[PDB]
């Protein structure tokens, strides 16, 4: 029903 | 009085919106301090390095096929379903200009001047506002601010007019918004 | 030519170890989330009641970006972030009318970090009273703006100065506002 | 009008610390505001940033005589040039001009702003103090900073905020490297 | 870091502009005139301490329009994106009613280096004693520019500086007049 | 004058 908040992969270490 | 260096990363999720919802583009983008490394653009379909500082970041995401489905799938599950959580109260958010005209200076007629129409108050920013004099368009001698935005869902522009006031005239300031259903008018009979 | 824009902007930054996430629609923010209290704060009241976000979203996310961040560091060779001070206008919200309630706007722009101490001076005092403020705003241009605010009751016995401090400016710069009555 | 734009920079840089003791040298090239290739004195050779420069970093990085050439660079470009603009452009300086006047015509015991305005010097670092009855006043100072006006010299407006009494007097005091003694200008309050 | 020594240069098509500047803490040493093959020193009594063989200048920008046409099909025929200038009016120096003075028009945070500047009095074009710097750079590289006009303060004349870019909608003017 | 400024020169591009 709310916003949905974009997640993101972690960077190449 | 600080001796240190300052580090930023900065991450921007963008739905841009055309004709409604018909065409969304989704642009996933990351920034070290104010350089784009990386991005994902749903019109291209996979990570894209923007600098050399991406390259790792993008072949090691694009081998991430998981990853690569759902940042494919985000122009719906992101940004079409955003659209409508907040459509009822930013797409549909009208707020009405106010509108005051006055003279920039106190003076007798005969004497240059400045008038001065400040709209306030109102939102979204596309407006036009324009000057008349005795009925007819002034196109020259218009100093405007442009679109102030003021932090707050409101915008402001103030648009003067070059004159030198006599005795006859009346100066028309009008203003067109979306949240008008016709033009909006203020006079100021020289004074 | 598009319609509108929505972004979710975050940052995190090194040492200070400031995060944030919020969204924004046409350049104006719908809300941001206090990483402190784990709480959607809504730009306007208003909007809290028209949606919701669950606060804990984000808290992972700034995780990820504080990791990121360190990564990035290392891979730039620890190349630091160059100070670009803002530009700062004072403007009202509307015209000064004697007896109306008005608005003092000071407009911080163009600059980076999204680190900044703004006071406002009446008469060379700092005032709190009714006073509010944005957070940072994301610019097209990477940099950032925010805007702080002061209800005031319009006299011609006050002046105004909004002290705006940052890395990037060699003294605190004061931005000068009075309504003068001739 | 209306048929599209491309747009090539390069910048030499050469960036001066303590003198020329130390100097480092930047090649940088420009499709628009994009940087996409960069020789940097500290590096010794060519780098791509973006993907757009890695042909010219590689065509490049290959010409042993040209890399040579580029990391003698802080020598024969930057030390040198320094060397042939130092007398003009380093040692430059030129005298300011100050004046004070009140930002509005005010009847007494209204506020005012004191301006001292400090016009055509150089180079930028200045210091502007105001006094009055010559007691340093510290708060209500309100400063432009340092306007560039193009043409090799700077002004800078540094005002004070007060409510001016009768008798009083305020100075406005400038030093900078053209002085050798600091500039003093009176207002006196009418 | 106590000073910075840039050379900066531009090519632009279809235009068929080139530049060929230095910089010195953000103030021009010189340009070229593409056009005379001519060094041009920013104050003449730079021409008497130094000199520079303009003939140099050429041949850098025959190798960055070269160099651009190369870049241009790279890019695939990328276009550069307008960024409409700021524009601030002031004084050389305080203003006092028949004191010689000079109006400066700054021309900011804008590209492509493609400008009109216009002086208005009283709505009308002024160009007695007018000049103009050529684009200069920026760290963000974006361009910078300044025009000025000489002028005898009064009651009767308002200014403007007008300018015209293709980032602007229509064309900008910045008022001063006399207080 | 006393002395001429160096122009730094650019390699040509990759064609
Ligand atoms: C804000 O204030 C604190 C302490 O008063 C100071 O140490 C800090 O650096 C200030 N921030 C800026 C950007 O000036
Ligand atoms: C400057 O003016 C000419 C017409 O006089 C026009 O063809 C050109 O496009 C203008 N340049 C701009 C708007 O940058
Ligand atoms: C600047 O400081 C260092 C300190 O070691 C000194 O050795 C150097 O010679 C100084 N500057 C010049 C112009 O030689």
């Amino acid at each position: 029903a709310g916003f949905k908040g974009e997640q993101g992969p972690k960077g190449e270490p | 009085g600080d001796t240190r260096p300052r580090f930023l990363e900065q991450v921007k999720h963008e739905c841009h919106f055309f004709n409604g919802t018909e065409r969304v583009r989704f642009l996933d983008r990351y920034f070290y301090h104010q350089e784009e490394y990386v991005r994902f653009d749903s019109d291209v379909g996979e990570y894209r390095a923007v600098t050399e500082l991406g390259r790792p970041d993008a072949e090691y995401w694009n081998s991430q096929k998981d990853l690569l489905e759902q940042k494919r799938a985000a122009v719906d599950t992101y940004c079409r379903h955003n659209y409508g959580v907040g459509e009822s109260f930013t797409v549909q958010r009208r707020v009405y200009p106010e509108v005051t005209v006055y003279p920039a200076k106190t003076q007798p007629l005969q004497h240059h001047n400045l008038l001065v129409c400040s709209v306030n108050g109102f939102y979204p920013g596309s407006i036009e506002v324009r000057w008349f004099r005795n009925g007819q368009e002034e196109k020259t001698g218009v100093v405007s601010t442009g679109l102030i935005q003021n932090g707050d869902w409101t915008f402001q522009t103030l648009v003067m007019l070059e004159t030198v006031p006599r005795s006859g005239e009346v100066y028309t300031c009008q203003v067109e918004h979306p949240s008008l259903t016709s033009p909006l008018t203020v006079e100021w009979r020289a004074r | 030519k598009e319609e509108h824009v929505i972004i979710q902007a975050e940052f995190y930054l090194n040492p200070d170890q400031s995060g944030e996430f919020m969204f924004d629609f046409d350049g104006d923010e719908i809300f941001h989330v206090d990483m402190a209290k784990k709480e959607t704060v809504w730009r306007l009241r208003e909007f809290g009641r028209f949606a919701s976000f669950e606060a804990q979203g984000a808290l992972a996310n700034i995780a990820v970006d504080k990791a990121n961040l360190e990564i990035m560091t290392k891979r730039s060779n620890y190349t630091p972030i160059t100070n670009v001070p803002p530009e700062v206008t004072v403007l009202t919200n509307s015209p000064v009318e004697l007896r109306e309630p008005n608005v003092l706007i000071c407009f911080i722009d163009k600059f980076t970090p999204p680190v900044v101490n703004v006071t406002w001076l009446r008469n060379g005092k700092p005032v709190t009273t009714g006073v509010s403020e944005t957070v940072f705003l994301p610019r097209e241009d990477h940099l950032f703006r925010k805007f702080h605010y002061l209800p005031f009751l319009p006299s011609t016995e006050d002046v105004y100065d909004c002290r705006v401090e940052h890395w990037g400016l060699d003294e605190p710069l004061l931005k000068h506002w009075e309504f003068d009555a001739s």
